[PDB]
């Protein structure tokens, strides 16, 4: 696939562990990407986790323990970078 | 187009898109 999406939900209020909401490539990746910009839900390029993301996981898979911690470092940092935002 | 409702719905829902 030359290009990736891969949607992460996590909701700890709901259920503890993250899941992979979205999963496409190529122009649906495309189309992904522009439909989170335009809904403004954030969009990381991060290539070597998009890759390893697609080739372990499917739609609607939790996170696996082999990918667990750096999708919750993700998530930490996404919390960080909109508080550090949300006060200024 | 190219994006059923219900790939909208599970965007929306996302905290992110990770993308290559």
């Amino acid at each position: 696939p030359t290009h990736i999406t891969i949607g992460i939900y996590f909701k700890p209020e709901l259920m503890p562990i993250p899941m992979i909401s979205v999963y496409e490539t190529n122009q649906r990746a495309l189309a992904v990407r522009a439909y989170a910009e335009k809904v403004g839900v954030p969009v990381i390029v991060d290539i070597k986790l998009a890759r390893s993301l697609f080739k372990t996981h499917r739609r609607y898979d939790l996170v696996s323990l082999e990918e667990i911690d750096e999708v919750l470092r993700l998530l930490v940092w996404l919390e960080e970078v909109e508080n550090a935002g949300k006060d200024v | 187009e190219i994006l059923s409702e219900q790939v909208k719905s599970d965007i929306e829902n996302s905290r992110l898109i990770v993308a290559n």
